[PDB]
């Protein structure tokens, strides 16, 4: 998270850390008692690495009574996601057992009404990804308020030259942005999950290249079909 | 605003040649540069975007380079379908700006023009206007100096010329220089001549006609 | 398939306003900006401006901000260009083009701003002088608007035919010339008549060339 600040510990009980071989790999959001939503590209190069989800965390390293590491029983990436694109970049992770809900572990409602967020809206994005232009990561969770940016602008050749579909959305990336390691994390407007970070292989903090986020409402049918 | 100074304006090349078209932005425009191809009477066709990326369906022989101020369009092996006008475009800053264009022409051997002087029709002289045409047929290169001299005197303004596109078969040019004067101004003189100055000519060929003959 | 279908050619008097339409199909119209370019006869390209379909927001080139208007009908996915208080300098080919993704452009709308009226041409001969090879033609003077179609011996003679591009006179009326080269032996033996047709004025003239 660029241009952000440290979050209030355990104020986002849906915040998940998708972990690979015990290291933070990607952001996530607990969308059901036994399911975690994240980005599909996180796992693209993961190979045989042990996939686990960290719930109830603020510090990746320090003891907290809420922190719990769950093994993943089954990883479901959106069937139409491929490494060559940013389309359908969603991944569902089934926990070994249902999570122990509490004031620091709670699932988050996701937007089901397929309507764009009004441009200029300040949405909250959190994560453990890069905090500075030097590519270094924080131990405890960061967050930043970003204004939504209209698709037409985001699609200008200066910016993402037509990559933003009706199924995706942008936020302004000037000085404040989502970086590598924030992918799969949540974009929140009106305390309802609106999007999922898909930063991938984009350099952050440059206003010329807005932040991209997958629209959860565009994949409502899919999410339920997996969660059934 | 940001100026795009395209160079050269015109370029003469053979089929199979490597060809370079340069563009100079008056300020850094990062890689927000595009290249278009335009054939006569047709809409521009997108070739390159992001200074180096090719649009889908654009042949591998087309390539773009540059970052900042100096940009280049390269045609590795020039094909017949590539003789057109190319334009660079800046999309970094408002207003979006274009280059003056580069016309790519087929290079051939020097061919001197076959000069013809035409007297004005009596049907036209029935009315107050008289038009004198000095035709230059099948020539190369384009650079031709058609100077009008009526009774050993230099004409200016009263003349208007037209040039055909490069010939699909023999790849030559033709020119129609029309000198217009009133029937009153026409009867005042007898000698009407044009002095063609072409590279393929040793000495400037003068084609004269007389009012009466 | 994606296509930008622009409106028909226009001929306008030098005081009026023109409204060029451009209907987009094959993609989400609202997902991209639409920009407009102008190309005067035998000239380069000029960026006019752009429109955000979602907001209706525009970005203009200062040159045009004054008389140009850019609108969008989202219900019909059509971008409009309104150029008002027209002058002869406004005579140009106007193109709408998508801003983002594959470089899609419309076929182009030709606007012709002239105080001139629909008129057929007058055909005059460029008579052969008479060596080894000689030239003969037709002077296709004073016509409006563009174009004029020229052929020889009713399509029988295509080799040596150099139909020059139209040129606009001080009168504000286009004047051509269609030359043809033939050997000096065929003069008097074979007859040469140039077919000149001006579709707008519904004029068809066939003039014979004699020395």
């Amino acid at each position: 998270i660029l241009g952000g600040r440290e979050a209030e510990a355990h104020a986002r009980p849906y915040m998940a850390s998708v972990q690979l071989n015990g290291a933070h790999l990607c952001g996530g959001v607990l969308v059901a008692e036994q399911w975690v939503l994240s980005a599909a590209h996180c796992l693209e190069d993961a190979a045989d690495g042990k996939v686990q989800v960290l719930l109830g965390a603020h510090s990746l390293s320090q003891p907290e009574p809420s922190k719990r590491l769950y093994d993943v029983l089954r990883a479901v990436p959106h069937p139409d996601s491929q490494p060559d694109t940013i389309d359908h970049d969603l991944l569902l992770l089934q926990l070994s057992e249902k999570a122990t809900l509490g004031p620091a572990v709670r699932p988050l409602p996701w937007q089901r009404v397929d309507r764009d967020v009004a441009p200029g809206t300040l949405c909250d994005v959190a994560g453990w990804g890069i905090v500075n232009h030097a590519g270094r990561r924080p131990d405890s969770l960061q967050h930043v308020l970003l204004p939504v940016l209209d698709r037409a602008t985001c699609n200008r050749r200066t910016h993402h030259d037509g990559a933003i579909t009706e199924r995706l959305m942008c936020a302004e990336s000037n000085r404040r942005d989502s970086c590598k390691g924030d992918s799969g994390g949540p974009l929140v407007c009106g305390g309802v999950l609106e999007g999922v970070v898909t930063s991938g292989s984009r350099v952050c903090g440059n206003r010329k290249k807005p932040g991209i986020y997958t629209r959860v409402a565009s994949y409502a049918a899919w999410i339920d079909s997996v969660l059934a | 605003d940001i100026q795009m100074t395209q160079s050269p304006s015109s370029l003469s090349a053979s089929v199979g040649d490597r060809v370079t078209i340069t563009c100079k932005a008056s300020q850094n425009v990062d890689t927000d540069v595009a290249w278009f191809q335009q054939k006569p009477g047709k809409a521009p066709k997108g070739l390159i975007y992001s200074a180096s990326s090719r649009y889908s369906g654009v042949p591998s022989r087309f390539s773009g380079s540059g970052s900042g101020t100096d940009f280049t369009l390269t045609i590795s092996s020039l094909q017949p379908e590539d003789f057109a006008t190319y334009y660079c475009q800046q999309y970094n800053n408002y207003p979006l700006t274009f280059g003056q264009g580069t016309k790519v022409e087929i290079k051939r051997t020097v061919a001197a023009p076959s000069v013809f002087i035409f007297p004005p029709s009596d049907e036209q002289l029935k009315s107050g206007t008289a038009s004198v045409v000095c035709l230059l047929n099948n020539f190369y290169p384009r650079e031709a100096k058609v100077q009008w001299k009526v009774d050993n005197a230099l004409q200016s303004g009263n003349s208007q010329e037209s040039v055909t596109e490069q010939d699909s078969k023999d790849s030559t040019y033709s020119l129609s220089s029309t000198l217009t004067l009133s029937k009153a101004d026409y009867e005042k003189h007898k000698v009407y001549a044009c002095e063609v100055t072409h590279q393929g000519l040793s000495s400037p060929v003068t084609k004269s006609f007389n009012r009466g003959e | 398939e994606v296509q930008l279908v622009q409106s028909g050619a226009e001929v306008k008097k030098p005081g009026a306003s023109v409204k060029v339409s451009c209907k987009a199909s094959g993609y989400t119209f609202t997902s991209y900006y639409m920009y407009w370019v102008r190309q005067a006869p035998g000239q380069g390209l000029e960026w006019i401006g752009e429109i955000n379909p979602t907001s209706g927001g525009t970005n203009f080139n200062e040159k045009f901000k004054s008389r140009a208007t850019l609108t969008v009908d989202t219900s019909t996915s059509t971008a409009y260009l309104e150029l008002s208080s027209l002058r002869s300098e406004d005579t140009a080919v106007y193109y709408c083009a998508r801003e983002g993704g594959f470089a899609y452009w419309g076929q182009g709308t030709l606007v012709t701003v002239s105080s001139a009226s629909t008129k057929g041409p007058s055909v005059f001969p460029l008579a052969p002088s008479s060596g080894g090879t000689a030239a003969l033609g037709c002077l296709v003077k004073d016509y409006f608007p563009e174009p004029v179609t020229v052929s020889w011996n009713s399509g029988a003679l295509t080799s040596g035919v150099h139909t020059f591009p139209a040129v606009l006179q001080s009168s504000g009326l286009y004047s051509l010339s269609s030359v043809v080269t033939v050997p000096s032996s065929s003069l008097g033996t074979q007859t040469y008549i140039c077919n000149v047709n001006h579709k707008p004025s519904n004029t068809k003239v066939d003039k014979k060339v004699e020395p």
